[PDB]
């Protein structure tokens, strides 16, 4: 019954030479019943991306909570928030609710408009932070991802090769996870230009 | 649980909702209307826990109506369902949560497009071409996966929906005492009192 | 099912170039009470094996009986009963493990952890665990109770792999095992201060040391600890 | 574990082991279970850890705020501030606590605040999981008013057996003598009490 | 309350090649958060060119195997030292396992070898007897970390022929025992990186029409 | 989780591995249990991750506010009184056990607070999954007065005993040395005994393997 | 699991998926959910993986003794009875298994008997057991007709399992088909649900809400 | 539970028994016959636990038939029901009891009188003019208390029984998928396949 | 409650109170917890009532059937027949049982069969809810081999405190001396042991 597995889903992020990639499946279902295949888990505030897994009603609320928050930030500092300055936020945020947590597993990922360096980060429900130079995974097929990433990952891939590696990890774990699938979408984030793509996968 | 179906077609939404009401061993009624119109072009069906069910429905209805005379403008399907998911969202983490699942189907006179939102008591919202709450889905979802097309006429949808009910009857243990159908579109809401008068 | 009443703690052991070691204090706890001392947990069998037992004492006393009778029995119509055809460690252990399992499989176990150490008739070292569930496994080092948590670590800084036994002097092996026994007594409310260490060298034979104790301790640095943060006197 | 405080000729002496277990593991084997809340007022902690620790912290606080305006406090006083906390909160506290102090007038007295905040003043008291064994000795070998040494070799033999049969208690003995002279610290290593 | 079961971690793996078969399994043996031995085999030759491994609760494993091997022994005794056809073997293992349907062996067992035509062959088992002829099966603690990988690699899943869009699936060719062992080794290392119950060593038994071969490779002792 | 701390002549040193668990799966392969309360005051956190990193956070911030206002360097018992006063208020529902260490204008200090608010002191402390491992490497090789290099060598040789013999701890060692009249030195990775060997195959796919359905260029600003 | 079988002019049509799952992970997508009792009878597999496989294979041996003794083909009813009887003996012990015994003898024509560990033994025309049974029943209920061709009878069973496969998370993989005749059963291959979907969507128009 | 009705009239007994069979969520059948003829003029309906239900019925039937060829004489309704209550009686105190409730309605060619015995799984037997098992009684018993008369024709009984069913439909939550009726008399058993074909 | 048997110069002496509680009520206040299974072989019952009672009944039986054919049995023998029953049945028995006997050769020995049928031969043993208090005395005041009187004033002072702090134990002391001389019965009323 674990609140973090009613709805299902997965998210994964990777870093490459001057870019990052963030990907997720599309399914939202109740227990075994599949309800939707257009449920996206990746949002963005300015040039900062956040993917969220877990209890759907919380995933939605958090997006709204962060949109709200980031808009107020921009207005006050006269600039969009950065990836690190943002991670710190969603961490404190998650924690202010330490004794009635939102049941999620966020994952930030972006590029710093000043330095120009790639960034990816993960957190657990109460907000513990976690940077990594290679990859972040979260979700129901969490283990299947660690297995794929700890094989297919390669430092400094070119954005065109990163797209292939990340896709393949997502694609294959979602096939060994009974509650993740029904489509996927992947993003390739550079300093400028952001390309979004939907992939073709088994619909079972 | 109760029956709650809904399907969006070419230019309108259709809502099906079983008529029976049961308290334990008996059936106190076989002509209950689980619907409740929020505004001229937004309709919302519901099903859930005994008391929670309509206390909530009316509450929502009251807020929308208030907003509508105040602004003298009509709130849109999209924004209406958004408000609902907000409430239910806060509800789940309160001394005692409403256990209510819903379907909202309105006509966006601004885009001239029908829209149907399905929301469960946890605050989980999603826009769909057709939906259902509770066990209602397992018996129908496959038939609709099969025949549904976005170009369908209101006239065609009903015929479809009829099939789903016929299936619900043949394989469902509970006797839901039939359904009541309602249509939402550019001209407002009307009741197909002829799926019952048939 | 059942519950253990009287109980012996750890039993640490290791291998070296010519043989194996195995120690275990002599206290037999009765819960928080330490109602016993003249308790021997090192049961040698024949002239080439020794079995260190841990856990329920009533069940240890039961095995011992079984072992004695296994001996008084191998002789029955067997003239080489002390030479060519005489109980090996591997025979004893195989037999023991059998029983242990047979038992859990009848939901009526013997609450014990066991070590069978010795040297085969052809000279090889033998060290194998076997607890009340039937689970067994070999290794350079072995220990019951805390041994698995506090002994092992040290007895590994010595023989880190299967490629170090050959270069481990019977003397270095022991000097460690005893410092380990110092540690065990340092942090384990269910342990006694004096013990019984037994060696099984392929050349020298079986050496059964008895009643010793742990010397060379450090409690002086206590005088310096006062209170818990604020107290200055 | 094993704690106690004994009254005698000059005033009183309170001592107790160093062992503090968490399961059958020894978290610390050299603990100072003799907290001082004031110059001539000390106490030996028993029961839970974290709780007793914080009580003292508070009890101290008050006294330190007392003298500061009502002059140096008695000993009967301190044992009150102690129960007040141990009573009102008997629901979320596990404290053994023994209080002892030397007052110029009244000589030196001993009060024992057990589970429940039930206060008692006795010649001497003994609490701690290990006290269950020294009920034979302690009672049968106790003469009213001893000497500074005639007694230190009591606390020593009591605390001897306490360690000998109660696993949850051991380490090194620790005494604190509250007298007209003042505070004195003692410590009698293993190879010693076992010797007996 | 006496609980008769225990989990000694471990992971085993069995791939069936075109004309050979493998069955690997790390050597670490654990209990809760501790180590019981960095080298304790869980993969044995049972005779008649058949490798077997039962992974889960150490003891039930040893028992089944012993019980199986004593069974091969008697199959010969009663049918003129006739060879045990690996298929005939799995059917037999079923009965052994189902024998204890109401006090089950708490283990996932796997055999592997050659059929009666010389082709490789693997067999995965339920902990109560349900068996199926598998061609590639990871079972154990980290099976959920190696199956997604082999899926992709050994069976080329989710891979398509470039420049044909999602229209042509990349064709499967069959791996030389050499390539398979490179696959098998990478899988186990990854697993050790992300799973605390996997590490120390990896022992592999290869079945071919000459007998059984064994190879070892050290893993990290995390 | 496997941390220790030991003081010498002119200061104190603490070390901690870098491996966060989460069931048997590894999450962070290079974490950081060492936090800064104030320049010369550091903590080592075992147990519930978020809790320790969030509590040190707090206390730190407040002490910074304290010194500023009082115009004096942060004492170490303050940081202690703060932590255990807070830890207690929450009857242990904020599982953060840790080792606080530092140096103030009154000497060098070392403490260990448990979850419920209990605190103890000694010259060497161990907290975590492998506390019994690195506490056999401390009740053996310990002596009063130890060179800076000795203290450092011991602390890092304790952690190591945790890495290898415990499953709930591994990867690298992290160290921080606080010396009197001197600044503090943070040694992120004073050791790196574990380093995955190189793979056996390159797993990069040829461009166009994955099948796409739609593509497009999303916007950002206004 | 989604298994089904039904009667019609051509005889019986049996269809199953192949997914087996442990908790939320797919331990296998290659399960033979059809037990080939013998040349003339097939049993399906729901409930317990082993209980189904074991006893049904046992049942096959039984039919063989019976046929050697009477020098005649055992009847579907007698076979189904034997099974359920053995099952009933262990009522309480914790067995688990929903199943379709399918045969077509000379005298009784084409017969399906649902049988489960409760001791239930039902005769029928259409049966669906599983976690996807509800979805399979949909496509099936609306399209079944006693006069189905053979070609279409198989396609119906296939599209049915597919429907489940898609919606029920615990169902999927590849569909396996069999057709049972008065001379025995014929295997009609193993079709991967992955590939079949795209095919049907494209050639039937159905599955609109799926972008691909 | 299932539906089991029965009523004795002037010179015959009538038995009603719902047709559906349900396993959890679905309805595997809507044409099940809960009846089982023990002899030319004794009929017995049943309803209870899944497996126990017909294993028992057949067992009973086998004993009666055996007795009948052996003696070449037909056992009487009274003695038949007595035997049943005996078995069920022993059953309740055995490793595992059959959970089956029953109705036996035969024609005593010796007295030329119809008789109906109602027995529950505990071994509780009673002779009645009309009966029912499980929840089936609360919805009907009052209607029958009202209209039943011992002089009633077979023809009148059916009309009565029809009313009871119509009530069962209107107020019972479960959809039992109709009933199957059967008549026992001096000429034996026949099925009113026209309450279904109506 | 409070039972024990001590070995000395001639042979051994085993004694124990009379109190037997059922809740906080005293069912009998003059119980003979010193059962004799044979001339020179006696034992003092502890633990459950009804169980221990029946064990003895049996143990006796065997011995009586032993001598009858294998001559008078040793003491080590009797303690075996005792554990045999206490082991095989550790599931439905609660027995404290202490066995003591005087053999011409071996002098007089003492074995203690505790919960679990774990047998032990010691200089002397003490079992019963009240033994928990006389672990101080008993151990610290024990010299090897005493006199017939030099010891009777031990059992008397042990059993003194046992009663003094353990409610579940009291009544009148009861001793039985097994010697070359034979069996002798003693009884030392309340106004006496309290006096000390």
């Amino acid at each position: 019954s674990d609140p973090s597995s009613i709805n299902g889903g997965i998210v994964v992020a990777m870093t490459g030479k001057d870019c990052v990639a963030i990907a997720c499946d599309l399914r939202l279902g109740s227990q075994s019943l599949g309800v939707s295949n257009k449920f996206e888990k990746i949002f963005h505030y300015g040039h900062v991306f956040l993917g969220i897994t877990g209890l759907a009603t919380d995933v939605t609320t958090l997006n709204e909570m962060f949109r709200y928050k980031t808009n107020l930030y921009k207005l006050k500092e006269e600039r969009a928030i950065e990836p690190e300055t943002f991670t710190q936020l969603v961490s404190s945020s998650l924690y202010e609710r330490r004794f009635g947590p939102y049941f999620v597993g966020p994952v930030v990922a972006g590029i710093n408009s000043k330095s120009g360096k790639p960034f990816i980060a993960g957190f657990d429900l109460i907000g513990c932070i976690d940077e990594a130079k290679d990859f972040i995974v979260s979700g129901t097929a969490s283990d299947q991802l660690f297995g794929m990433c700890e094989s297919l990952y390669e430092p400094n891939l070119e954005p065109e090769d990163l797209f292939e590696t990340i896709s393949q990890a997502l694609l294959n774990a979602a096939d060994r996870d009974a509650l993740s699938g029904w489509g996927a979408v992947v993003y390739i984030i550079k300093k400028d230009e952001v390309v979004k793509r939907y992939l073709k996968m088994r619909q079972d | 649980m109760d029956i709650i179906l809904g399907i969006r077609v070419q230019d309108s939404v259709i809502l099906a909702s079983s008529k029976a009401v049961t308290r334990g061993i008996s059936v106190l009624k076989d002509s209950d209307d689980k619907t409740r119109q929020l505004s001229p072009h937004t309709l919302m069906s519901f099903a859930g826990e005994a008391g929670d069910t309509v206390q909530f429905a009316e509450y929502i209805q009251a807020n929308i109506q208030l907003y509508s005379i105040r602004e003298d403008y009509e709130l849109s399907p999209q924004a209406v369902s958004s408000f609902v998911r907000q409430e239910l969202a806060k509800s789940i983490r309160s001394r005692r949560p409403y256990q209510v699942n819903v379907l909202i189907g309105g006509y966006d006179k601004k885009k001239n497009k029908p829209e149907l939102y399905q929301i469960d008591y946890l605050g989980t919202k999603v826009e769909l071409p057709y939906g259902a709450h509770g066990y209602s889905g397992f018996y129908t979802f496959s038939l609709l996966d099969h025949h549904y097309r976005p170009d369908m006429t209101t006239e065609e949808g009903l015929d479809l929906l009829k099939l789903c009910v016929q299936e619900l009857e043949k394989r469902m243990p509970m006797d839901f005492k039939g359904v009541i159908v309602k249509i939402v579109d550019k001209d407002g809401i009307r009741q197909v009192d002829d799926f019952q008068a048939q | 099912t059942q519950q253990p009443i009287v109980t012996g703690t750890s039993v640490i052991s290791m291998k070296y170039d010519n043989g194996v070691i195995i120690a275990a204090d002599n206290l037999g706890s009765y819960g928080s009470l330490l109602r016993f001392n003249g308790v021997e947990r090192l049961i040698p069998v024949g002239d080439n094996t020794v079995v260190g037992i841990s856990g329920d004492i009533s069940d240890m006393q039961h095995i011992e009986r079984l072992l004695k009778d296994l001996v008084t029995e191998n002789a029955y119509d067997n003239p080489l009963a002390d030479a060519e055809e005489a109980l090996e460690p591997s025979y004893i252990f195989e037999y023991l493990a059998t029983v242990m399992y047979q038992r859990r499989s009848k939901m009526n176990p013997l609450w014990n952890a066991i070590i069978v150490a010795g040297v085969q008739s052809n000279g090889d070292q033998f060290l194998r665990y076997v607890n009340l569930l039937g689970v067994t496994y070999s290794s350079p080092t072995l220990a019951t109770g805390f041994g698995a948590h506090m002994a092992n670590p040290l007895l590994r800084k010595v023989v880190d792999r299967e490629s170090d036994i050959p270069k481990t002097t019977v003397q270095v092996a022991e000097e460690a095992i005893v410092n380990a026994m110092r540690v065990l007594y340092y942090r384990d409310a269910r342990s006694s201060r004096n013990f019984s260490l037994a060696i099984i060298d392929k050349n020298t034979g079986l050496t059964f040391k008895k009643n010793l104790q742990v010397e060379n301790m450090k409690w002086d640095f206590a005088k310096d600890i006062k209170g818990y943060g604020t107290q200055k006197i | 574990t094993s704690i106690m405080a004994v009254t005698f000729k000059d005033g009183v002496i309170l001592g107790a082991d160093s062992r503090t277990t968490t399961g059958a593991y020894i978290a610390n084997r050299v603990t100072d279970k003799l907290t001082r809340v004031h110059d001539k007022i000390w106490c030996c902690r028993s029961g839970s850890a974290a709780d007793t620790q914080a009580i003292a912290d508070i009890v101290q606080y008050h006294l330190e705020l007392y003298t500061s305006q009502y002059g140096t406090p008695s000993t009967e006083t301190a044992a009150s501030v102690f129960k007040e906390l141990c009573y009102e909160n008997k629901d979320n506290l596990t404290a053994g606590i023994i209080v002892a102090g030397y007052d110029d007038k009244n000589k030196g007295e001993v009060y024992t605040i057990p589970l429940g905040g039930s206060v008692h003043k006795l010649p001497y008291a003994i609490a701690g999981s290990g006290s269950t064994f020294i009920y034979g000795y302690c009672d049968k070998n106790f003469r009213e008013n001893m000497s500074k040494e005639e007694t230190v070799d009591f606390i020593k033999h009591s605390l001897s057996q306490a360690i000998k049969w109660d696993g949850s208690s051991g380490g090194v003995i620790r005494m604190v003598v509250l007298t007209a002279a003042g505070v004195e610290r003692l410590i009698f290593y293993p190879d010693e009490y076992e010797q007996l | 309350q006496f609980n008769p079961y225990g989990d000694n971690g471990g992971t085993i793996l069995g791939i069936a090649g075109e004309d050979f078969a493998v069955l690997a399994g790390d050597t670490r043996n654990i209990t809760d958060y501790s180590i019981n031995s960095r080298y304790e085999p869980k993969v044995f030759d049972c005779g008649d060119n058949i490798v077997m491994s039962a992974n889960g609760f150490a003891a039930d494993g040893d028992a089944l195997v012993k019980r199986f091997k004593n069974s091969v022994k008697w199959y010969h005794f009663d049918h003129n030292d006739k060879k045990l056809s690996i298929n005939s073997a799995a059917r037999n293992i079923q009965h052994l396992l189902y024998g204890k349907r109401f006090f089950p062996y708490y283990v996932h067992t796997i055999i592997a070898g050659l059929d009666e035509d010389g082709k490789g062959a693997v067999y995965s088992f339920d902990p109560v007897g349900s068996y199926e002829r598998e061609q590639c099966r990871a079972g154990g603690a980290a099976a959920s970390l190696i199956m997604p990988f082999l899926d992709n690699q050994v069976n080329f899943k989710n891979q398509y022929e470039p420049g044909t869009n999602g229209k042509v699936k990349k064709p499967l060719k069959y791996l030389s025992v050499e390539e398979v062992i490179k696959l098998v080794r990478d899988s186990f290392t990854s697993a050790t990186e992300r799973h605390i119950q996997v590490g120390d060593g990896l022992e592999i038994l290869i079945v071919t029409k000459d007998g059984v071969r064994k190879e070892f490779y050290e893993l990290k002792r995390d | 989780t496997t941390i220790v701390g030991v003081k010498f002549n002119n200061g104190v040193v603490i070390a901690a591995d870098t491996r966060s668990t989460q069931g048997p799966i590894v999450a962070d392969k290079n974490c950081a249990k060492l936090h800064r309360i104030s320049p010369k005051i550091w903590c080592a956190g075992a147990g519930t991750a978020a809790d320790t990193e969030a509590v040190t956070q707090l206390i730190g911030s407040n002490i910074e506010l304290h010194s500023l206002y009082t115009s004096r360097e942060p004492r170490v018992v303050s940081a202690l009184q703060m932590l255990k006063q807070h830890l207690f208020k929450y009857q242990g529902h904020i599982g953060a056990y840790l080792i606080v260490a530092g140096v103030d204008p009154t000497g060098s200090h070392l403490f260990s607070i448990h979850a419920h608010g209990s605190t103890d002191v000694g010259y060497y402390l161990s907290l975590g999954s492998g506390s019994l491992a690195a506490m056999a490497v401390l009740e053996s090789h310990w002596k009063q007065d130890l060179t800076k290099e000795e203290a450092i060598k011991l602390a890092s040789d304790a952690i190591q005993a945790g890495i290898w013999n415990d499953l709930g701890s591994g990867s690298n060692v992290d160290v921080c040395v606080m010396e009197i009249g001197k600044d503090a030195e943070y040694l992120r990775n004073y050791l790196t005994p574990n380093v995955r060997e190189e793979k056996q195959k390159s797993y990069k796919f040829p461009r166009g393997t994955t099948a796409v359905l739609k593509e497009s260029i999303v916007n950002i600003c206004d | 699991t989604t298994t089904l079988a039904f009667r019609f002019q051509g005889g019986i049509i049996v269809a199953v998926d192949s997914r087996a799952t442990a908790g939320n992970w797919v331990a296998s997508q290659t399960v033979k959910r059809v037990i080939e009792i013998n040349p003339f009878l097939l049993g399906t597999m729901a409930g317990g993986a082993a209980d189904c496989q074991f006893w049904e294979t046992w049942l096959g041996s039984q039919c063989r003794l019976h046929e050697l003794r009477e020098k005649e083909r055992i009847s579907v009813a007698a076979a189904s009875k034997i099974l359920s009887n053995l099952v009933y003996q262990y009522k309480g012990a914790g067995l688990s298994m929903g199943t379709m015994i399918c045969g077509y003898t000379r005298k009784e024509g084409p017969t399906i008997y649902y049988v489960d560990s409760d001791g239930t033994r039902l005769k029928g025309d259409i049966f669906c057991v599983g976690s996807g049974q509800t979805f399979a029943y949909g496509v099936l209920d609306s399209n079944y007709k006693w006069d189905l061709s053979v070609e279409d009878a198989l396609y119906l069973g296939k599209r049915s399992i597919l429907a489940a496969a898609h919606r029920d998370a615990y169902s999927g993989g590849s569909v396996n088909l069999y057709h049972v005749t008065e001379d025995g059963w014929i295997y009609h291959g193993n079709h991967d649900v992955g590939e079949l979907f795209w095919k049907v969507k494209e050639e039937e128009g159905s599955f609109n809400n799926v972008i691909g």
